């Protein structure tokens, strides 16, 4: 779907959840 | 998930719970891909070593779930299954290599606040994002340790591991259909999946375009949370090839 | 464990 993975609650409000910033970080 | 949190309400839109009708109780977890196909552990279906066999019939999908037992009225959605296709070469005999299944649902899940697709990764992001320390996201209503269980759904993210540390801290055969995850001993944090999170995904959030893609289904482990050992996930890219067959053919 | 379900579902 042209929309997947885009969270209504989340990405969609550019909202983001309390441990995402976790995953980013250690995408390096 | 042993050492994780409650989830935050709709993080994880894209969850789904296999339920099995009678009895009434928690089978496994899978994750929404489209409005008619649901992505599971082939094991969640079809292991002759414990007498599973499930068919169409004996079991519900239940989507936009965050309670593990209430009925979530008004915000999750049941679906009954049309049909179950399990990969050709799933090895049940020995080492669980290409532990993979999809569902298709009699009929589409509206979309919601609580229900949404994730991705399936195409080959340039899983070679991005499949690297030894890079960490995901992994969610399921199963235990809370090894030898209670969640209110609500848990949540954990864990670093995938080196192929040959992964390699070293098990006697089972590894395959390249399979990837680790999990921390180190010396690593001081934990975290896992276990009995009852099989079949769920484990998610990386993509930093090139911010969207969620599944990496892998919590396929196994030799006990769950347990220090040098980790948990197996199968490579959902290795398999995108049958995945996009069998929806090609029957979609 | 489980809270019961709309029996239209198990129908
Ligand atoms: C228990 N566990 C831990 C981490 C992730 C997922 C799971 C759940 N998976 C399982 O329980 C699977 C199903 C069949 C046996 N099994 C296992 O994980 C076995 N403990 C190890 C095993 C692996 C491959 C072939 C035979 C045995
Ligand atoms: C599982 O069930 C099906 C029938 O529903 C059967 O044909 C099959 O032989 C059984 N065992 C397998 C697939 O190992
Ligand atoms: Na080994
Ligand atoms: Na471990």
């Amino acid at each position: 779907e042209a929309d997947c993975g885009l969270r209504p609650l989340f990405e969609k409000k550019s909202l983001e959840d309390k441990t995402e910033r976790e995953l980013l970080e250690s995408y390096i | 998930i042993v050492e994780g949190s409650d989830a935050e309400i709709g993080m994880s839109p894209w969850q789904v719970m296999l339920f099995r009708k009678s009895p009434q109780e928690l089978l496994c977890g899978a994750s929404l891909i489209s409005d008619r196909w649901v992505l599971t552990a082939a094991h969640c279906l079809l292991y002759p070593p414990w007498d599973k066999n499930f068919t169409e019939n004996d079991l519900l999908v239940r989507i936009g779930k965050h309670s593990r037992t209430r009925y979530e009225r008004n915000i999750e959605k049941i679906s009954m299954l049309e049909k179950i296709y399990i990969h050709p070469r799933y090895n049940w005999r020995e080492n669980l290599d290409r532990d993979i299944a999809l569902m298709k649902l009699k009929k589409p899940v509206a979309f919601s606040d609580y229900i949404h697709p994730v991705c399936l990764p195409d080959r340039e992001t899983a070679a991005s994002l499949l690297q030894a320390g890079y960490k995901g996201r992994v969610t399921g209503w199963g235990n809370l340790k090894e030898t209670g269980q969640p209110s609500v759904l848990q949540v954990v993210n864990l670093p995938i591991v080196e192929r040959p540390v992964c390699k070293d801290s098990t006697r089972i055969r590894i395959t390249d259909n399979m990837f680790c995850a999990g921390y180190k001993p010396d690593e001081g944090k934990r975290g896992d999946a276990c009995e009852g999170d099989s079949g769920g995904p484990f998610v990386m959030k993509s930093p090139f375009n911010n969207r969620w893609y599944q990496m892998g289904i919590v396929s196994w482990g030799e006990g769950c949370d347990r220090d040098g050992k980790y948990g197996f996930y199968t490579h959902v890219f290795r398999l995108k090839k049958w995945i996009q067959k069998v929806i090609d053919q029957f979609g | 464990d489980f809270e019961e379900i709309p029996e239209e579902y198990l129908q």
